């Protein structure tokens, strides 16, 4: 069971988070239905992919001119 | 058949339940707009952007202010017409933003801009001087997290 | 001419404790979950943006405040007295807003009234402009480690009786 | 008798007020109403600030509808000078008040609602705002009404959104208007309260939904020949089942008269910007001038003794919804903590023009 | 080993009702969100923690064992009956031989809880509230144990893993939802309206840890009574129509409650209060004879049976 | 987020001029200045959005001109300087140095923003805290550019 | 109601029955709470001077009727003595506080 546990604690979180990302407006209520019905079922994995965010921001072509 | 008229009225309720929540249903499909922070026209009269050489004379800001609050100390300076302006303070705490003097200018040195940007830490910061007035705020189109803010469009659903 | 701390040492000098306070005071800087506190000109950024009046520490006060509505203000922040303070979002909040001058029964701002950390331009910005006093205030709460649970109560009294004249 | 305190932050949001009732019980028997919460003192201020200095301050009286406010107090001069008005400027300002009369009304319906949500309403509000920034360009603190007309000039993307307005708008108010008839939470919640006739509404001191309440079709603008109301569609609400759900109507087909009024006038266009403008600066004369409008809760006034000066010598104002505010030590009789939110609602006050 | 095995279940069940909770939060949040229009997972902790590091705040009331045990009897008369849930045919907690029963009573404890609530807090406010909170938890305590009474009665028995196995004979079709849709309806509104959440304060003066466990509590019987939404009428594991098959079922159970999270959500954003004459109205005279009713027809139905 | 490293301590007690990239997202910001806060120093605020000639403003007096509203007179009087007076607001001898946060690098100027990062080189004590124009990530960049 | 006070910064009247910092219930005792923002420096021994300065103000300005107008007038009066008291520079200011906004303006060169 510990190596089901570290999957579905490994592998499933970042593909269920960049679902939650990439379908956010792609939806019918049908398909958000079943998406609060699957981010409800999946929540404990999400710990280690909770403050780290990394692929989000760049909305454009730009460059870093920090 | 008390009871039957408490039932019937229940039966119009579950009606009108189902039909409000197809409607709610419906209502929660507003995904396209979805305001929400950055992560308008000219005449937004947020921040007030001024020129220090084209005040000259007159004092019609600390005249038709609802409140008064310019402070503009002046020394006249001989046969040249030259009143030495110094040290156009404005306290936005005292400021409404209500705008006379902006369109009431003679020398229509006072224009308003789109920052709205001033919270800050101290009331006493907030006496600005006319060098902090003289400064473009932001062109929001060069942004990284600014997109397009839908002016003249509206329900555009483009971002997806 | 101020006064001068104590600024001895800093005990919780382990890297847990640090840890730990990074971390509580991010999630104090993460949760602010205001009251509202609107029924004025600032409550319209609400709907854009409890009713225990014991809860929200994080308070800001969207509203504008007159001198009878000075003593409930001061009871709701003997009700929320030590951890957090207040924002001040309006121009009457800080300055007595447009009435400045004349106005006798509204308070100059309440910087006479209750520690303030953040002011506001005012009278009612755009909605994100509350997000950016709460993002700076996050900023503040970021500073503070929590003053090291350093603590004086002042207790002044007097015992004899005032020359009272009831109705 | 257990004494309420009716605090300043009240569970519902339509401003801060004081209740404090004996109530016997749930029964609630005896209002006093105490004031003074939202005062700015308008009146010596007024008498110490000249036109141009208080036409910034009409802002802080009925918020949720500002045309009306800075609308009658432009309209004061321009009667009192004997000014003509333009009739382009004078019919969009005719728009514009009843847009606001929409935004008054929408607002008012949007917070009972959710007493009695946001974004139900929001998805029409914020392409109203977009109105109000294609017309003046702020959201509610417009500063556009001249002797003239209007300040500024309507441009070209403004009367094309106007025109989208109609049927942008007037679909999800009939999708709206269905509710209560399918929805009995609604017939049995807020039903019943608002017992006044129109005898008794005539009798004391009310104007607007509570004196359109019983069936009177009542109007300032169709018995003052004012703005040519005769010309345009009009239903005044002569509807008179008396309750809550009566004034229900009684808004629904307000705002349902506007639109039928908008539409009518979206294609009118019968003419500048402001008519005589040869300084900056005037001043105003000494009548005896009391000039009133049809507000969205009744007679709005504003009474004037001029001083021949830059500052009127008397400014007094007569506020709708104040006086509206008299019929609830009345009408708090027979009901309950649970009635008193749908009282409060059903007055549509807030209070920026009752301690003013 | 003597205390190892053991505490472990209890505790993977504390963390497991820790993230359900962090869960009702965000998810209220998310739906919320969706009608109103990452970090956030971390915000509810962050809520959490802001009202865990607070002030004590006590006033000078001398009653400091009822204000330290009020909010303490509110957590507890949820928090003891989560060892009642069958999430699979293994990974209970107990085996429970009256099942529910104990459901009913730890429920039950709640206005005790809120009693002490009301007097723990020097207010007149809280005191109303309490006596209002207290009474709703009275008075909708029995269509609630009608229905649990009349599903038990189909099952004839009162172990919840039993009734769990009992509701897959016939199928798709055997679940509760198609033997008893109208104590469906009843378990429906005595779920939403018992928890101060589908009709509508009393913390005027409870605050720091105290307010956030009347938070946890009010979302953790969400919690519970959403569970038993799941082990009574839609089913535990079944879906007809080794170590996976608990895997799979916790999954089941969990999109079931998932499912029933965004139906009680829903259905408080688009229904008012009830005005609290309606309320009683409701569960008295119209909630509690239709729960006897549908008791006597269940009751009439199992003669065959 | 949360990488474990006091290296924009040895920025700041290095260059002691780094715009701080960060962006709106939440407090991220203040944990180094918490951090410079329990090493025995005092931090105070400032910010660029309102104020010009900083130069001016942190010495020399600059003057207080109170906003009378109609009634009262001009009274230009002169007001204590920004950091002038900030080191005179230390009354301990254990303060190391004084930090000057700087939260706003739009309107800032790049000539008066390297007028300032020279101020802090006036000064010894003094710390330029100054923004980095709110980039997506945690980026302590020096006054480079400036 | 049963709050009667006039309380603003470092002046709070709080007639109420507070011996130690627990609130009540309401008296003749007029409980003067000093600082609560954590303002100024107020040394002990000038808090004791400006509280025997607050009751000898209160002893010779009664007679009068003690309604909420003389609440104002010997609240404005207070920070009228507590003003010329910290100008005079027997009350410095505090900078332990989170705001420090030098509320009666900084002390000048003169
Ligand atoms: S800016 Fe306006 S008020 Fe100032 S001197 Fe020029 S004309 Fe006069
Ligand atoms: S911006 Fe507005 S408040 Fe300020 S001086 Fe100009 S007109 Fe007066
Ligand atoms: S400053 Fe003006 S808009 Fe803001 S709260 Fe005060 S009165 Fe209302």
């Amino acid at each position: 069971i510990g190596i089901i546990s570290v999957w579905y604690f490994l592998v499933m979180p970042p593909i269920i988070m960049n679902w939650l990302r990439v379908r956010w407006y792609r939806r019918k209520f049908f398909e958000m239905y079943l998406q609060f019905m699957f981010v409800f079922m999946f929540f404990p994995g999400l710990l280690l992919w909770a403050p780290f965010l990394n692929f989000r921001k760049f909305p454009r072509d730009p460059n870093m001119k920090n | 058949t008390g009871f039957m008229n408490y039932g019937q009225q229940t039966l119009r309720a579950a009606r009108y339940i189902g039909q409000g929540f197809m409607i709610t249903l419906s209502h929660t499909n507003r995904l396209p707009v979805t305001i929400q922070y950055p992560y308008t026209s000219e005449r937004f009269r947020g921040r007030i952007h001024f020129e220090f050489d084209k005040c000259i004379a007159c004092e019609v800001c600390v005249r038709v202010c609802p409140i008064d609050l310019p402070v503009v100390d002046w020394k006249l300076e001989t046969n040249i017409r030259k009143k030495r302006l110094l040290n156009y303070s404005i306290d936005f705490g005292i400021c409404i933003f209500c705008g006379n003097c902006v369109e009431y200018c003679p020398t229509n040195c006072l224009s308003m801009t789109e920052e709205y940007e001033f919270s800050t830490y101290d009331r006493h910061e907030l006496n600005y001087n006319q060098i902090a007035l003289g400064r473009l705020p932001m062109s929001v189109i060069d942004d990284y997290t600014i997109r397009t803010i839908w002016n003249s469009p509206q329900t555009k659903n483009g971002v997806n | 001419s101020i006064k001068f701390p104590i600024l001895d040492r800093t005990t919780k000098n382990s890297v847990i404790s640090t840890t730990l306070n990074d971390l509580s005071n991010w999630s104090r800087l993460s949760s602010l979950w205001p009251l509202l506190y609107g029924t004025s000109c600032c409550f319209i950024e609400f709907a854009s943006l409890r009713s225990s009046p014991r809860q929200a520490d994080l308070i800001l006060t969207a509203g504008t405040v007159t001198m009878k509505m000075a003593p409930s203000l001061v009871r709701l922040y003997e009700q929320m007295p030590e951890p957090k303070y207040v924002i001040a979002m309006g121009a009457c909040t800080i300055t007595g807003g447009m009435f400045s001058t004349d106005s006798y029964s509204t308070v100059r701002g309440v910087d006479k009234l209750i520690p303030v950390d953040v002011y506001l331009p005012g009278c009612p910005p755009k909605p994100e402009a509350v997000i950016d006093a709460i993002t700076k205030l996050r900023k503040k709460i970021a500073r503070e480690i929590y003053k090291d649970r350093i603590r004086r109560c002042f207790t002044t009294n007097h015992k004899f009786f005032v020359v009272r004249s009831p109705h | 008798l257990m004494i309420v305190n009716m605090g300043p932050h009240h569970p519902s949001m339509h401003g801060v007020l004081r209740l404090i009732v004996t109530l016997d019980g749930e029964d609630v028997v005896d209002c006093e109403p105490i004031l003074g919460y939202l005062h700015r003192g308008m009146e010596k201020i007024a008498e110490n600030r000249a036109i141009i200095q208080y036409l910034p301050y009409v802002t802080r009286w009925d918020y949720l509808a500002t045309m009306f406010t800075e609308a009658i107090t432009v309209n004061g001069p321009e009667q009192l000078g004997n000014i003509q008005v333009p009739k382009r400027a004078s019919y969009i300002r005719v728009i514009m008040l009843e847009l606001s009369r929409i935004a008054s009304h929408l607002l008012w319906l949007g917070p009972f609602m959710a007493d009695i949500p946001f974004f139900y309403i929001f998805r029409e509000r914020e392409f109203v705002y977009d109105l109000f920034e294609a017309a003046t360009g702020m959201r509610m603190m417009h500063n556009f009404f001249r002797i003239g007309g209007i300040a500024a000039d309507l441009p070209y993307g403004w009367i094309d959104k106007c025109l989208d307005f109609c049927d942008y708008f007037l679909t999800e108010v009939v999708e709206y208007q269905k509710l209560i008839t399918r929805n009995p939470i609604f017939l049995e919640r807020v039903e019943g309260v608002g017992i006044i006739g129109g005898e008794e509404a005539i009798n004391w001191g009310l104007s607007g939904p509570m004196l359109r309440a019983s069936g009177i079709p009542w109007d300032l603008r169709k018995i003052d020949r004012y703005e040519s109301y005769d010309e345009f569609e009009w239903e005044i609400q002569w509807q008179k089942q008396g309750d809550s759900l009566a004034r229900y109507l009684v808004r629904l087909s307000e705002m349902t008269e506007s639109i039928k009024i908008i539409q009518q006038a979206l294609e009118g266009l019968p003419y500048r910007f402001i008519s005589k403008k040869p300084s900056p600066t005037f001043e105003l004369s000494k009548q005896e001038l009391y000039v009133r409008v049809e507000a969205p809760k009744g007679e709005l006034g504003i009474f004037l003794i001029g001083d021949q000066s830059g500052f009127p010598w008397r400014w007094k104002i007569r506020p709708p919804g104040f006086i509206n505010l008299q019929i609830l030590p009345e009408l708090v009789k027979r009901m309950k903590l649970a009635d008193i939110m749908t009282i409060l609602g059903s007055i549509d006050i807030i209070m920026g023009e009752v301690d003013r | 080993y003597g205390l190892i095995w053991i505490f472990v279940p209890i505790f993977s069940l504390v963390l497991g009702i820790i993230t359900g909770v962090l869960v009702i939060v965000w998810l209220e949040r998310e739906i919320s969100a969706g009608i109103q229009q990452p970090l956030g997972i971390l915000q509810a902790l962050a809520d959490g923690t802001k009202l865990l590091f607070k002030e004590n705040l006590r006033p000078s009331r001398g009653n400091t064992p009822l204000f330290s045990i009020g909010p303490s009897i509110a957590v507890i008369s949820i928090l003891l009956s989560y060892s009642v849930i069958p999430f699979s045919n293994h990974l209970v907690l107990a085996d429970l031989n009256i099942g529910i029963f104990l459901w009913i009573a730890i429920s039950s404890i709640a206005p005790i809880g809120l009693l002490m609530s009301g007097y723990g807090s020097n207010n007149k406010y809280s005191f109303l509230g309490g006596l209002r909170a207290a009474a709703q938890s009275i008075s909708y305590e029995i269509p609630l144990t009608l229905c649990v009474l009349s599903i038990s009665l189909l099952s004839n028995s009162l172990s919840t893993v039993d009734i769990v196995e009992a509701q897959s004979k016939y199928g798709f079709w055997g679940w509760n939802l198609w033997r008893q849709p109208i104590g469906f309806i009843i378990f429906l509104i005595s779920s939403l309206a018992e928890c101060e959440r589908l009709p509508f304060g009393y913390q005027t003066e409870y605050s720091g840890i105290k307010f956030g466990l009347f938070y946890v509590a009010s979302y953790l019987n969400l919690l519970i009574s959403s569970l038993f939404v799941t082990v009574l009428y839609l089913g535990g594991w079944n879906i007809s129509i080794q170590i996976f098959g608990t895997t799979i079922g916790i999954f089941i159970t969990l999109a079931k409650t998932y499912l029933f999270l965004f139906v009680s959500i829903a259905t408080r954003w688009t229904l008012p209060r009830l005005r609290m004459d309606q309320l009683l109205n409701l569960g008295w005279k119209f909630l509690l004879p239709i729960s006897l009713g549908n008791l006597l027809l269940t009751t009439s139905f199992q003669l065959f049976s | 987020v949360k990488p474990d490293i006091g290296q924009w301590l040895q920025d700041v007690e290095e260059h002691k001029a780094i715009a701080i990239y960060a962006p709106h997202e939440g407090g991220y910001e203040g944990r180094y200045l918490n951090r410079l806060k329990m090493q025995g120093y005092y931090f105070l605020d400032i910010s660029a959005r309102g104020l010009g000639d900083p130069e001016t403003t942190l010495l020399k007096n600059y003057p207080v001109c109170p906003a009378h509203l109609g009634k009262q007179p001009i009274a230009r009087w002169y007001y204590p300087p920004e950091v002038d007076y900030r080191l005179a607001a230390l009354p301990p001898s254990a303060k190391g140095l004084v930090v000057w946060v700087l939260e706003a690098k739009v309107l800032s100027k790049s000539e008066l923003q390297f007028l300032a990062l020279l101020p802090s080189l006036r000064p010894n004590v003094r710390v330029i805290a100054e923004c980095g124009n709110w980039r997506k990530f945690v980026w302590k960049p020096l006054a480079e550019i400036a | 109601g049963q709050w009667l006070s006039s309380v603003t910064r470092h002046v709070r009247i709080y007639a109420a029955y507070i011996d130690p910092e627990t609130c009540e219930s309401q008296m003749d005792k007029l409980t003067l709470i000093l600082d609560p923002t954590e303002e100024f420096v107020w040394d002990d021994e000038s808090c004791n001077k400006v509280y025997s300065y607050f009751q000898e103000l209160v002893d010779h300005y009664e007679g009068a009727p003690l309604t909420e107008y003389t609440l104002r007038l010997i609240g404005s009066d207070v920070e009228h003595y507590i003003r010329k008291m910290l100008f005079d520079g027997e009350i410095q200011y505090n900078m332990d506080a989170r705001v420090l906004n030098f509320s009666m303006g900084k002390p000048r060169v003169q």
